DNA sequence: AATAAACAATACATAACAAAACATATAAAAACCA
DNA sequence: TGGTTTTTATATGTTTTGTTATGTATTGTTTATT
């Protein structure tokens, strides 16, 4: 589920707009939570090694006095107005900087109202955030909405959450330790090619061709199965996701 | 429980692998032997171990219980128990005394 | 307007307990047939 | 009058509920800098 989500997250979707006053982007903002010490940071680095635009963490307008003009000066999300952006330790992040991500959740905009500048501007990419269950590292005796210390308004607007909890047992972690020592069996992994695995250079070419050559339309024929998929979570952000 | 702390993680397994690699690096070897992992596990278990600061008829009882766990019959005709006692190493006088003691104990 | 850092002031989770509601028991009073 | 039954007074036990104190965690306040 996690690898399929990051695969279709970098596939992107469909970004359609109107002529003058409307825009919509095929995008999913993902969050990861659960048990620690697994591949989370690995992913958080791997995707930084895949996208051509992204920072491992918003920008800010400035009235430059030398030229008397409203310049912008940034990094982080602002730089990645394309591609992905990786944030780790979401629960330890402050509440004052959560208000800028509250606008980039579905609006993909920056609204600065300060001394010298009142400007709303473009800022859409997609966030990939890894979080932790407060001090709990997940508890079975508490609900999911209280265990991660994350506000409901800002989490219902999140497009995709991921319970990456371990729940340790037998005939699973044994294969985990065996696969981690199977490349320690030989000193060099030259034997990685005889399996069903595409190379990276073929994968990025196929992904770059599919992202710029396909504009899929969502027909009315898939209407009936969507209504009932919505009411099961209802018995609009989930529908948009 | 009461004296417990944490749980086993894959990062601890990776650290055990790294400590075995460091032990092989200290011996200047190109390979990792069985002597490093048994030292590293002893190291990580004695790192937390500071918080705590015959069988004369018992072997015959375990043999009788192994035969009682495979079929479960407390008969009076012993034909296989006497053969495994003869090939187990000891005598038959201790076997007869063990039979009399557990028949007195009614097993 | 935002960030950071040192410091002060307040809130929070729970421990310890009190008290009222809810519950039973039996010897003495008190009706009460008779 | 006299026995028998019924209620009351006294006595203790059980479960729920609400209050308070306190050590630790959170949050506000001020000052320098971007």
């Amino acid at each position: 589920d996690v690898k399929k989500g990051i695969l279709l997250q970098l596939f992107g979707g469909t970004n359609k707009t109107f002529t003058k006053g409307g825009r919509y982007r095929g995008d999913i903002n993902i969050l990861l939570c659960g048990d620690p010490s697994t591949s989370k940071s690995q992913i958080l680095q791997y995707v930084h090694k895949i996208t051509p635009r992204g920072v491992y963490t918003t920008a800010y307008i400035t009235r430059d006095v030398d030229t008397k003009q409203l310049v912008l000066e940034s990094g982080a999300l602002v730089l990645s107005d394309g591609g992905v952006c990786c944030i780790d330790e979401f629960d330890k992040m402050s509440d004052s900087t959560r208000s800028v991500l509250h606008e980039v959740m579905e609006q993909q905009t920056i609204s600065i109202a300060k001394a010298g500048i009142i400007t709303t501007l473009n800022a859409r990419s997609s966030i990939l955030a890894s979080a932790n269950p407060i001090g709990s590292r997940y508890n079975p005796n508490l609900p999911v909405t209280e265990n991660i210390d994350l506000p409901p308004p800002l989490l219902s607007r999140f497009d995709l959450v991921y319970l990456v909890l371990d729940k340790v047992d037998e005939k699973n972690d044994r294969e985990l330790a065996k696969h981690l020592t199977n490349l320690y069996l030989e000193d060099k992994p030259e034997h990685i090619s005889q399996d069903d695995v595409l190379p990276v250079e073929f994968l990025t070419m196929y992904i770059s061709y599919a992202k710029e050559h396909i504009h899929p339309i969502i027909t009315e024929a898939a209407k009936t199965e969507l209504v009932r998929a919505y009411v099961g979570m209802r018995k609009t952000r989930q529908l948009e996701s | 429980s009461k004296f417990s702390f944490g749980q086993a993680t894959p990062r601890t397994l990776l650290g055990i692998i790294r400590l075995s690699q460091a032990l092989a690096k200290l011996r200047l070897a190109d390979m990792v032997d069985i002597d490093d992992v048994e030292e590293a596990l002893r190291l990580v278990r004695v790192s937390k171990e500071s918080l705590y600061q015959e069988s004369p008829t018992t072997k015959i009882f375990t043999i009788i219980k192994k035969m009682l766990q495979e079929t479960g019959k407390n008969t009076l005709s012993y034909e296989n128990i006497v053969k495994t006692v003869r090939l187990r190493g000891f005598t038959m006088l201790q076997l007869s005394n063990c039979i009399q003691e557990y028949s007195y104990l009614n097993v």
